[PDB]
C-alpha cells in the first residue's frame, strides 16, 4: 500500500541515516573548513531533499514511488512531465522535419547537411513553437503525410 | 628445397617405411617394435596407477588401450582410402598387415617395456 | 531476462526477504551485486583446495558452459577466409612434412563455410548460455537450500 | 651531403578549405551521396599515404602533425601541473605521503556526484590519483605549489610553440624529402641530441635538485625548512653539508678522480630502506651512464665530416649464405616507406613499454610509489596496455608497408622477402606452436580444474600434487641473489628485492617482497607466451599473407582495408591484412587481461599488504596463489569473485564511481557484441525500412543513411570490446585496491 | 558449376570482364544495346563465385547475377 | 694530475698517439676530422684505460 | 571569412548546441536540484 510519503516509517529512518552518514564525514574537519561548508551544503541539500517530497507515494521500500494513471493527483508525478516533454520533442521533431523539406528544395541538398545554414537553420529552430495547429494544419491540407514512395517486391 | 640435403634423404631413406623391401607384417611390427615400447612410458610414472602395485601393469592394459584404437584408426585409413590391391602398403591387405605388424609388434613392445621394468 | 527476474523474485520469496528485492532490484548493481554475485557463492565455492562437495558438478558445468560460450565467440567473431587462408598453411605443413604426408586426407580441409560458421557460433553460444544458466539455477537454490 | 632545403609559403592559411570537408581527397570530395561519406571522412583523415603519392607533400603533412601531437601532451602535462597546483593535496602530501592518499582531481558539486570527493586527508578532499603524479614531482623535487603552476604555464608556453611550430612547419617554412631521407643525420641528433642530451640534463636536474631535496625529505624535514633548489647554487655550501664532494667542485671530475665522487653518485641498486624508492644516487649516476654511453651512441653516422657509417654500406656487409643477398634494399625500405619505420618503431616503443611496466614494480624508483599500491599497479597496468597496442600497431603498419609500399625491383632476394618465400613455412610452425603451448598451458588448467573437481587433488599441478617447478626462473634468480658480492662487484644490494634479501618496508607498507614462483606462476608464464605466440601468429600472419596470398592472390589490387573477396572460395569474409588486426586486438585484450590478472593477484598474494609486530607478514589475499591458481575456480572464485567484492559493494561511497564505470564497461563490452556478430546486408534494410518511416512524413535526410560499412562495422566492434573490456579491469582494479591500500 | 547467368540489362560497360579475374566472362557482340556487346559466360567451370562481377555491374541492379551452384575442386578454389 | 714523472697525464698521451695512429689509418684522410675524431678515440681509450687502471690495481 | 562557415558544420554546431543544451541541463540542476515534482 503507497502510504503518503511524509509520514512513512522507513522513509525518514532514510533520513536519520542519510543526515547521520553523510554527517559522520562532517565532524573530520574544523568549524571553517571549506569542505565543512561543502557538507553543509549538503546536509542543507538532503533536507530540502526530503522535505520536497512530501507528498509522493513511498511504500514499504521507503522510496518514492510514482504512478502514470493521470489521476489529477499526480499529474505534477507524471502527466504535467508528460505534455511537457511531448511539446519539446514535438519541438525538435518540427523543427527537424521542417528543415528537412527546406533543404530537399535547394540548390545541393548534401552540402545543406554537413554545413547548417544557420540562418535558416535557426529560422526553424525558432519558427517551429507551436507545432500542434501549425503541424495540425499542415495536416488538414494533406502535407505532413506523403503517398507512392519507396517499397521493395510488394 | 632447403632440409632437403643429402643427410635428410639419408636419414629419411633408411626409416621403416622409406626402406626398399621388407614384408608389410614386419614392416608394420618394426613400427610396433619402437611404439608398443614408447607407449609404456608415459602411464608408469605420470598415471593414475602410479600409487599402488600396479605402476607397471597399467602401462600395459592403457597402453594397448591406445593401440587397438590406433590400429582401428589404420584399419579405417586403409578402408576408406587406399583402395587398389597393388599388394604394398598404398593397398588394402598390405597396409591390413601394416596394421596388424604394428599390433603384434606394439604388444610385443609393451610386453618388452614391462619385462625392462623390473631392472 | 525473464528467468533471471523470476529467479531473483523467488530466491527473494523462499529466503523471505521480499524487501531484499524491492529496495535493490530496480538498478543493476542489484542485481549484479544482490542475485548474481551473492547468489553464485554456494556455485563457485563448488569445490575448493581444502576439498569439494556434492555441487562441483555444478561449478565444473559453470566453467565449463563458460569454455563454450566463449568458444562460440570464436566462431561469430572471427569469419572465414582468415581461416580459410590458414588451413592452407596447415595442409601445405601436412603435405611438406615427412613420416606423414603419406597419411593424406580423402575428404579435403576446408574451412567452414560462414552459413555454418555462424551457425556454429550460435550453438557453442546456446550451449554455453543455458548450460551456464542451469548450472547456477540449480547450483544457487540448490546452495540456499538442502 | 647534408643541406637543408625548405620550401616557404607552401600553403596558404586561410579557412576557406574548412568549409570543404574532405578536401584531401579526390575520392571523397564528391560530397556525401551516402551516409558512409561521413565515416569515410574520418577514415581517411590520417592515410597519408592514400592522399598523393608524392612523398615531399606526404613528409610535409606528417611533420607538421607530430608538432600538433607535441601540442596536445604538453596540454597533456601541463593540465597535470595545473590540477597539481590548484586542486591538489601535494603541498599536504608531502608531509606523511604514507597516510594521505593521493588525490588531485576535486569533483564539482552537482547532484549526488559531490560523495566522490574522497576525504584522502590533507584536509582537502577528491578523487584519489592512481597515476602517480606525486611520487614523480616527490622524485623531481617540486617542493610546494609555486613550481606546479610555473611548470604548468610553461607547459602551455611550449604547447604554443608546437602549435606555432607545426603551422610554421607545414605553412610557412616546410622542408623538403631530401631533409627527410638524411638519415643518419637523424639518428645522429635522436641518439645524441634528444635522448644523450636528455639524460645528461636530467642527471643535471637530480644532482642539483632531487640529490639535496630528496636528502632532507629522506631525512623528514617539512616542506617550510626545505630551501629552493635555487639555493643550492648560489653556494656549495648547502650541498656540501649534504654531499661533501661538492666542495671539491668539478677539479677531481677533469683529473679523472672520481672515486672522490661516492657522495654523489654510487652504485648500491635496492631500494631506500625509508622512503620505498630507488636511491638518486643511483638514478642520477645511471643517467650519467646513459649521457656518456648515448652521446658515445650518436657519433657512429657519417654525415658531412667523413667519419661515421652509413646504413646502406652496413646492411649491404651482412651478405649471409643462407639469406643469398643480404639486408639489400632495407635502407631504401625504411626512407621510402614511413609505415615500415612506423612498424619498427611502434613494436620498439610499445615493448620498451613493457619494460617499463615490467621494471617498475620490482625496482620501484619514485619515492612513496611502493607504500600507495594503486599508484604501484595501474602504472604497471597501464603501461602494459598500450605496450600491447603499439605492438599491434606494428602489425598493422608492418602490413600497410607490405600492401602499399611494397616494390619487388628494390626488394628482390634479400633477407626480406626470402622469408615470403616460405611464409607457409614460419605460419605453420607458429601455428605448431600456438597448438603446443595452448594444450600446454591451458590443459594444465581443465587439468588441475578437473583433478580438483574429481576430488583427486593428489593430480593436480600443486606443490604437493605433481609438481612444476619452474627451474630456470627459480635458477636465475638465484643468480640475481648472488649479484652484489660476486658479479656486481661494486654494488651493495641486488637489483631488485623481487630477486633476493628479505622485504623492504615502509610505513608498515611491504613495499617489495622476493617474489617466489613455484609450479602455478609456470603455468601462468605459459599462459603469456601462449597467448603471445598468438598474437605473433595473426601480426605474422597478417604481414606475410598481407600482399599476394595464396587464398587470394590480389590483396595489394584489393587493398589493404578491404573487407573481403567474396562467397566464392566458400567464403572469403574478413580475409584482409587489417582483418588480422581486427583479430590480434580481441588477442591483445586477452593477453593482456591475462598478463595483468597474474599481476594484480600474484602480487596481492606474494608481495603486497601490510607487516605487523615482530617483523610478522600479512598479504592482502595472504598467500592465496599457488593453492588457488593452478585451478580456473580458484581463479574466477578466488580472483575474480572475491577481488571484485570492494568493486561491488561501492555504493554510496567515494568507490561508487567505478561501480558505474564498471557497469557502463559491462555495456560497452556487451554492447561492442552487435557490431561483431550481425553485418551490414541486416542493417541496411532494416535501416531502409525505417526510411519508409521517414518517406512518409518527408523526413527523408537528404546525405541518404546508409549502415556503417563491413570494416568500420568491425573496427568499431573492436573498439567497443576494448573500451568496455579495458575499462571493466579499469574499473575493478583501481576499485579494489583503492579500497584496501 | 557457380552459375553466372547475364541479363538483358547488360549495357556491355566492360567493368564486369575487367572486373572478373577468372575469364569466365566474356564480351559477345550483340546487337540490342548502344554499345552493341552483351556479357557472356561461357566457362563457368573455373568460376569461383567471389562476386567480384557484381560489384562492378553499374547496371539498374545487376544484369549479371551470379547463383552459388556447384563446389568442385576449381570452383572451390583450393590451392592444394 | 701530476706533471712529467709517471702519473694520470703520462698514461694519456700515448692513448692519443695511438688513438691518431689508428686515425691514419680509419680512411687516414690529413684533415681536421683525422684529429677532431681521432684524438676524441684515443682520448676514449685513454679514460677507458686511466680508472679502469684505478680500480683494477695501482692506477 | 570562411571561418562562419566552419562554425555552421554538422560536428561544430553539434558541439556548440549539446554543449548548450548540456549547460541548460547542468545550470538548471544547480540552481533547481532534486526535481521530481512537476
Ligand atoms: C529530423 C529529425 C527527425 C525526426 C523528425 C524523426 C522522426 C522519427 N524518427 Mg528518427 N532519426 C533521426 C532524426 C529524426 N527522426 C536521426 C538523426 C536518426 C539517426 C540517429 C534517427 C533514427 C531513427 C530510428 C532508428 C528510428 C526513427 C524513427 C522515427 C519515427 C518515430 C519517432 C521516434 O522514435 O524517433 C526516433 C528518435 C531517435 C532515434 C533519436 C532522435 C534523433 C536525433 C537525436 C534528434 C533529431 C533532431 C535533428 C537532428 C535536428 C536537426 C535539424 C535542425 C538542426 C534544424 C519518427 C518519424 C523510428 C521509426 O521508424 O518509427 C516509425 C525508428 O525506428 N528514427
Ligand atoms: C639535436 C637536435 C634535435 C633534437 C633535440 C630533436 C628532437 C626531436 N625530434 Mg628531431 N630532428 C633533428 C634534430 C633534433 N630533433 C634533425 C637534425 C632532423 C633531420 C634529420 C630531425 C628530424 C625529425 C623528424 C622527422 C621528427 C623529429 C621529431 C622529434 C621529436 C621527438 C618527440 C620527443 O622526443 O619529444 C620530446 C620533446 C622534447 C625533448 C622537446 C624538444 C624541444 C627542444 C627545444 C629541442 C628543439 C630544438 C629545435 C630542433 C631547433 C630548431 C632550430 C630552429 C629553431 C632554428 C623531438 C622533439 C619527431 C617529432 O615529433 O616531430 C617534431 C619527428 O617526426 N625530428
Ligand atoms: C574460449 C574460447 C576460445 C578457445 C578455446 C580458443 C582456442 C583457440 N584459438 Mg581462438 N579465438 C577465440 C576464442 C577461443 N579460441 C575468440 C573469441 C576469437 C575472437 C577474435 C579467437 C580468434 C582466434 C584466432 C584468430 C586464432 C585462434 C586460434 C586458436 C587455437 C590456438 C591453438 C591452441 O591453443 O590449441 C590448444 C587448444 C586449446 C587450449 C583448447 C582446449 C583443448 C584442450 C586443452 C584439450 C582437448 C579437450 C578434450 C580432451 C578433447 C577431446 C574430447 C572430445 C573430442 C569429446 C585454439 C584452439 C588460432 C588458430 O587457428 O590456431 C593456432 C588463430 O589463429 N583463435
Ligand atoms: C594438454 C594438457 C594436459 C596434460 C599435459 C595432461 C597430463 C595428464 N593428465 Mg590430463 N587432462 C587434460 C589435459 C592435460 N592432461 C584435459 C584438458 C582434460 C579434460 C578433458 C584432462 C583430463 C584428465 C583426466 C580425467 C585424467 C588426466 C590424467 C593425466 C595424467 C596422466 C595422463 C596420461 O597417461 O598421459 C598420457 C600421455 C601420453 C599418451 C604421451 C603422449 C605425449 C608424448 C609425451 C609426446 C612426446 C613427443 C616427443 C616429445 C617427440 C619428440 C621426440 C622425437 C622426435 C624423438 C597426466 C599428468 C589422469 C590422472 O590421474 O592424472 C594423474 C586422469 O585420470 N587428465
Ligand atoms: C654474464 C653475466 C654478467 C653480467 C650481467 C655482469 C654485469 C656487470 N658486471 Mg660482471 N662479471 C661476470 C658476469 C656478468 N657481469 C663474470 C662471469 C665475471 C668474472 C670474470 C665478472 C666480473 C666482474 C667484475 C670484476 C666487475 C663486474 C662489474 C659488473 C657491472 C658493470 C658492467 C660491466 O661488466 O662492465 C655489471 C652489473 C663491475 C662492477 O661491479 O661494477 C658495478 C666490476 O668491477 N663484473
Ligand atoms: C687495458 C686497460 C684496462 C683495464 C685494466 C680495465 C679494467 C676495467 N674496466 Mg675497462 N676499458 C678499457 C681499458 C681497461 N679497462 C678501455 C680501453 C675501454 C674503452 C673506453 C674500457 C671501457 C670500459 C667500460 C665501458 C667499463 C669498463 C670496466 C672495467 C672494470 C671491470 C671490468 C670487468 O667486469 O672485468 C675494470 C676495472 C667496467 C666497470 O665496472 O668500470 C669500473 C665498465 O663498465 N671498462
Ligand atoms: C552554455 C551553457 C550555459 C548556460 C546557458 C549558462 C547559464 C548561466 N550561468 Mg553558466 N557556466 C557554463 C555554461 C553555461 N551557463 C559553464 C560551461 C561554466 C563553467 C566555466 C559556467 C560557470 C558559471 C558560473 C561560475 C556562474 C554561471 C552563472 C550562470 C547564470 C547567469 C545568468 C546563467 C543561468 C552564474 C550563476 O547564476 O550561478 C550562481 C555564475 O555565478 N555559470
Ligand atoms: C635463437 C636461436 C636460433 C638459432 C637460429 C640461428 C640463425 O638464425 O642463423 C642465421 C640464419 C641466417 O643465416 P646467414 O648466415 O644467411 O645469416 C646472415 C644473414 O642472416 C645476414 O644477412 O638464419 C636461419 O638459418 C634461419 C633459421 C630460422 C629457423 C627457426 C629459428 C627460430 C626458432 C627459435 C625461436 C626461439 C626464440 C627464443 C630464443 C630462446
Ligand atoms: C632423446 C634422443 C633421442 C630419442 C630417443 C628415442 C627416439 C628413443 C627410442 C628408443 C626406443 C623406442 C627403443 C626401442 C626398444 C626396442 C627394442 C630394443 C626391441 C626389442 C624387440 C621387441 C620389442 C620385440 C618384441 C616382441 C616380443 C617381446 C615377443 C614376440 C613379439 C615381438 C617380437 C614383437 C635420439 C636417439 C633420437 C637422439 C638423441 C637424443
Ligand atoms: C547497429 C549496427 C549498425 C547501425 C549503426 C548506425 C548506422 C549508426 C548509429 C549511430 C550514428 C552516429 C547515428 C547518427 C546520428 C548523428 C550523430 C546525429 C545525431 C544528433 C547528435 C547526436 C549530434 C551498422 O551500420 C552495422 C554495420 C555492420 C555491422 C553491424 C552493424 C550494426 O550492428
Ligand atoms: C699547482 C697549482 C694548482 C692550483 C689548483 C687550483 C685548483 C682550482 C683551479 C681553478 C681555480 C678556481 O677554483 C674553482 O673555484 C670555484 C669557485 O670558486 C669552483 O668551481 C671550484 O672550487 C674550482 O673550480
Ligand atoms: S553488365 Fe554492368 S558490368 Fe557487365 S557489362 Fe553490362 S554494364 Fe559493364
Ligand atoms: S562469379 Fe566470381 S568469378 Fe565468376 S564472374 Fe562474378 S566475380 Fe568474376
Amino acid at each position: 500500500v503507497l502510504t503518503p510519503c511524509q509520514q512513512s516509517e522507513a522513509f525518514h529512518k532514510r533520513e536519520i541515516n542519510e543526515v547521520r552518514t553523510l554527517e559522520n564525514r562532517q565532524a573530520n574537519y574544523e568549524a571553517n573548513s571549506p569542505s565543512y561548508l561543502a557538507l553543509q551544503s549538503q546536509i542543507d541539500q538532503v533536507h530540502k531533499r526530503f522535505d520536497k517530497y512530501g507528498t509522493l507515494l513511498c511504500g514499504q521500500d521507503g522510496l518514492p514511488h510514482l504512478i502514470t494513471d493521470g489521476d489529477w493527483r499526480h499529474a505534477r508525478e507524471f502527466t504535467i512531465p508528460a505534455l511537457l516533454f511531448l511539446y519539446i520533442t514535438g519541438w525538435i521533431g518540427w523543427v527537424g522535419r521542417s528543415y528537412l523539406k527546406y533543404t530537399k528544395e535547394t540548390k545541393n541538398p548534401t552540402e545543406q547537411e554537413i554545413i547548417l545554414d544557420v540562418p535558416m537553420a535557426l529560422k526553424y529552430m525558432l519558427s517551429g513553437f507551436l507545432w500542434p495547429l501549425s503541424a495540425w494544419q499542415e495536416y488538414r491540407s494533406g502535407q505532413l503525410l506523403a503517398k507512392e514512395d519507396e517499397i521493395t517486391v510488394s | 628445397p632447403i632440409n632437403s640435403s643429402s643427410l635428410t634423404r639419408a636419414y629419411l631413406s633408411q626409416l621403416p617405411i622409406y626402406r626398399r623391401g621388407v614384408s608389410p607384417f614386419l614392416r608394420g611390427l618394426e613400427i610396433g617394435m619402437a611404439h608398443g615400447y614408447f607407449l609404456i612410458g608415459p602411464f608408469v610414472q605420470l598415471g593414475p596407477l602410479r600409487n599402488t602395485d600396479i605402476k607397471y601393469l597399467a602401462g600395459l592394459l592403457s597402453a594397448i588401450g591406445l593401440i587397438v584404437i590406433l590400429t582401428l584408426g589404420m584399419l579405417l585409413y586403409g578402408a576408406v582410402s587406399f583402395t587398389n590391391d597393388s599388394q604394398d602398403l598404398e593397398s588394402v591387405d598390405g597396409w591390413r598387415q601394416l596394421a596388424s605388424g604394428f599390433l603384434l609388434g606394439a604388444v610385443g613392445g609393451a610386453g618388452f617395456a614391462y619385462l625392462l621394468l623390473t631392472l | 531476462w525473464v528467468t533471471f527476474y523470476w529467479h531473483w523474485k523467488h530466491l527473494s520469496l523462499w529466503q523471505g526477504n521480499v524487501a531484499q528485492f524491492n529496495e535493490s532490484s530496480t538498478y543493476l548493481m542489484g542485481w549484479l551485486r544482490d542475485y548474481l554475485w551473492l547468489n553464485s557463492s554456494p556455485l563457485i565455492n563448488g569445490y575448493n583446495p581444502y576439498g569439494m562437495n556434492s555441487l562441483a558438478v555444478w561449478s565444473w558445468m559453470f566453467l565449463f558452459a563458460h569454455l563454450v560460450w566463449a568458444t562460440g565467440f570464436m566462431f561469430l567473431i572471427s569469419w572465414r577466409g582468415y581461416w580459410q587462408e590458414l588451413i592452407e598453411t596447415l595442409a601445405w605443413a601436412h603435405e611438406r612434412t615427412p613420416l606423414a604426408n603419406l597419411i593424406r586426407w580423402k575428404d579435403k580441409p576446408v574451412a567452414l563455410s560462414i552459413v555454418q560458421a555462424r551457425l556454429v557460433g550460435l550453438v557453442h553460444f546456446t550451449v554455453g548460455y543455458i548450460l551456464t544458466y542451469a548450472a547456477f539455477v540449480i547450483a544457487s537454490t540448490a546452495g540456499k537450500f538442502s | 651531403q647534408v643541406k637543408v632545403v625548405v620550401d616557404r609559403d607552401v600553403v596558404p592559411t586561410s579557412f576557406e578549405k574548412w568549409a570543404k570537408p574532405g578536401h584531401f581527397s579526390r575520392s571523397l570530395a564528391k560530397g556525401p551521396k551516402t551516409t558512409t561519406w561521413i565515416w569515410n571522412l574520418h577514415a581517411d583523415a590520417h592515410d597519408f599515404d592514400s592522399h598523393t603519392s608524392s612523398l615531399e607533400e606526404v613528409s610535409r603533412k606528417i611533420f607538421s602533425a607530430h608538432f600538433g601531437q607535441l601540442a596536445i601532451i604538453f596540454i597533456w602535462l601541463s593540465g597535470m601541473y595545473f590540477h597539481g597546483a590548484r586542486f591538489s593535496n601535494y603541498v599536504a602530501w608531502l608531509s606523511n605521503p604514507t597516510g594521505i592518499k593521493p588525490s588531485a582531481q576535486v569533483v564539482w558539486p552537482i547532484v549526488g556526484q559531490q560523495i566522490l570527493n574522497a576525504d584522502v586527508g590533507g584536509g582537502m578532499q577528491g578523487i584519489q590519483i592512481t597515476s602517480g603524479l606525486f611520487q614523480l614531482w616527490r622524485a623531481s623535487g617540486i617542493v610546494n605549489e609555486l613550481q606546479l603552476y610555473v611548470t604548468a604555464l610553461g607547459g602551455l608556453g611550449m604547447a604554443g610553440l608546437m602549435i606555432f611550430a607545426g603551422w610554421f612547419h607545414y605553412h610557412k617554412a616546410a622542408p623538403k624529402l631530401e631533409w627527410f631521407q638524411n638519415v643518419e643525420s637523424m639518428l645522429n641528433h635522436h641518439l645524441a641530441g634528444l635522448l644523450g642530451l636528455g639524460s645528461l640534463s636530467w642527471a643535471g636536474h637530480q644532482i642539483h635538485v632531487s640529490l639535496p631535496i630528496n636528502k632532507l625529505l629522506d631525512a623528514g624535514v617539512a616542506p617550510s625548512s626545505i630551501p629552493l633548489p635555487h639555493e643550492f647554487i648560489l653556494n656549495r655550501n648547502l650541498m656540501a653539508e649534504l654531499y661533501p664532494s661538492f666542495q671539491q667542485g668539478l677539479v677531481p671530475f677533469f683529473t679523472l678522480n672520481w672515486k672522490q665522487y661516492s657522495d654523489i653518485l654510487t652504485f648500491k641498486g635496492g631500494l631506500s630502506p625509508v622512503t620505498g624508492g630507488l636511491w638518486l644516487t643511483d638514478v642520477a649516476h645511471h643517467h650519467l651512464a646513459i649521457a656518456v654511453l648515448f652521446l658515445v651512441a650518436g657519433h657512429m653516422y657519417r654525415t658531412n665530416w667523413g667519419i661515421g657509417h652509413s646504413i646502406k654500406q652496413i646492411l649491404e656487409a651482412h651478405k649471409g649464405p643462407l639469406t643469398g643477398e643480404g639486408h639489400k634494399g632495407l635502407y631504401e625500405i625504411l626512407t621510402t616507406s614511413w609505415h615500415a619505420n612506423l612498424a619498427i618503431n611502434l613494436a620498439m616503443l610499445g615493448s620498451l613499454s613493457i619494460i617499463v611496466a615490467h621494471h617498475m614494480y620490482a625496482m620501484p624508483p619514485y619515492p612513496y610509489l611502493a607504500t600507495d599500491y594503486p599508484t604501484q599497479l595501474s602504472l604497471f597496468t597501464h603501461h602494459m596496455w598500450i605496450g600491447g597496442f603499439c605492438i599491434v600497431g606494428a602489425g598493422a603498419h608492418a602490413a600497410i608497408y607490405m600492401v602499399r609500399d611494397y616494390s619487388p625491383t628494390v626488394n628482390f632476394n634479400n633477407v626480406l622477402d626470402r622469408m615470403i618465400r616460405h611464409r607457409d613455412a614460419i605460419i605453420s610452425h607458429l601455428n605448431w606452436v600456438c597448438i603446443f603451448l595452448g594444450m600446454h598451458s591451458f590443459g594444465l588448467y581443465i587439468h588441475n580444474d578437473t583433478m580438483r573437481a574429481l576430488g583427486r587433488a593428489q593430480d593436480m599441478f600443486s606443490d604437493t600434487a605433481i609438481q612444476l617447478q619452474p627451474v630456470f626462473a627459480q635458477w636465475i634468480q638465484q643468480i640475481h641473489t648472488l649479484a652484489p658480492g660476486n658479479t656486481a662487484v661494486n654494488a651493495l644490494a641486488t637489483a631488485s628485492y623481487a630477486f633476493g634479501a628479505d622485504t623492504v618496508t615502509v610505513g608498515s607498507k611491504i613495499a617489495m617482497m622476493p617474489i617466489k614462483l613455484g609450479t602455478a606462476d609456470f603455468m601462468v608464464h605459459h599462459i603469456h607466451a601462449f597467448t603471445i605466440h598468438v598474437t605473433t601468429l595473426i601480426l605474422l600472419k597478417g604481414v606475410l599473407y598481407a600482399r599476394n596470398s595464396r587464398l587470394i592472390p590480389d590483396k595489394a589490387n584489393l587493398g589493404f582495408r578491404f573487407p573481403c573477396d567474396g562467397p566464392g572460395r566458400g567464403g572469403t569474409c574478413q580475409v584482409s591484412a587489417w582483418d588480422h588486426v581486427f583479430l590480434g586486438l580481441f588477442w591483445m585484450y586477452n593477453a593482456l587481461s591475462i598478463v595483468i590478472f597474474h599481476f594484480s593477484w600474484k602480487m596481492q598474494s606474494d608481495v603486497w599488504g601490510t607487516v605487523t609486530s615482530n617483523g610478522a607478514i600479512s598479504h592482502i589475499t595472504g598467500g592465496n596463489f599457488a593453492q588457488s591458481a593452478i585451478t580456473i575456480n580458484g581463479w574466477l572464485r578466488d580472483f575474480l569473485w572475491a577481488q571484485a567484492s570492494q568493486v561491488i559493494q561501492s555504493y554510496g561511497s567515494s568507490l561508487s564511481a567505478y561501480g558505474l564505470m564498471f557497469l557502463g564497461a559491462h555495456f560497452v563490452w556487451a554492447f561492442s557484441l552487435m557490431f561483431l556478430f550481425s553485418g551490414r546486408g541486416y542493417w541496411q534494410e532494416l535501416i531502409e525500412s525505417i526510411v519508409w518511416a521517414h518517406n512518409k512524413l518527408k523526413v527523408a535526410p537528404a546525405i541518404a543513411p546508409r549502415a556503417l560499412s563491413i570494416t568500420q562495422g568491425r573496427a568499431v566492434g573492436v573498439a567497443h570490446y576494448l573500451l568496455g573490456g579495458i575499462a571493466t579491469t579499469w574499473a575493478f582494479f583501481l576499485a579494489r585496491i583503492i579500497a584496501v591500500g | 558449376a557457380h552459375t553466372v547467368k547475364i541479363y538483358d540489362n547488360c549495357i556491355g560497360c566492360t567493368q564486369c570482364v575487367r572486373a572478373c579475374p577468372l575469364d569466365v566472362l566474356e564480351m559477345v557482340p550483340w546487337d540490342g544495346c548502344k554499345a552493341g556487346q552483351m556479357a557472356s559466360a561461357p566457362r563457368t567451370e573455373d568460376c569461383v563465385g567471389c562476386k567480384r562481377c557484381e560489384t562492378a555491374c553499374p547496371t539498374d541492379f545487376l544484369s549479371i547475377r551470379v547463383y552459388l551452384g556447384g563446389e568442385t575442386t576449381r570452383s572451390m578454389g583450393l590451392a592444394y | 694530475m701530476i706533471t712529467i714523472p709517471y702519473t694520470i697525464p703520462t698514461i694519456m698521451v700515448i692513448s692519443n698517439l695511438v688513438g691518431v695512429a689508428v686515425g691514419r689509418y680509419a680512411l687516414g684522410r690529413s684533415d681536421l676530422t683525422q684529429l677532431i675524431a681521432s684524438m676524441c678515440f684515443g682520448h676514449i681509450i685513454g679514460v677507458g684505460i686511466v680508472l679502469g687502471l684505478s680500480n683494477m690495481g695501482v692506477i | 571569412m570562411n571561418l562562419k562557415k566552419y562554425l555552421s558544420t554538422a560536428p561544430v554546431v553539434a558541439t556548440l548546441w549539446l554543449f548548450l543544451t548540456a549547460g541548460i541541463l547542468i545550470e538548471l540542476n544547480r540552481f533547481f536540484p532534486d526535481s521530481l515534482f512537476y
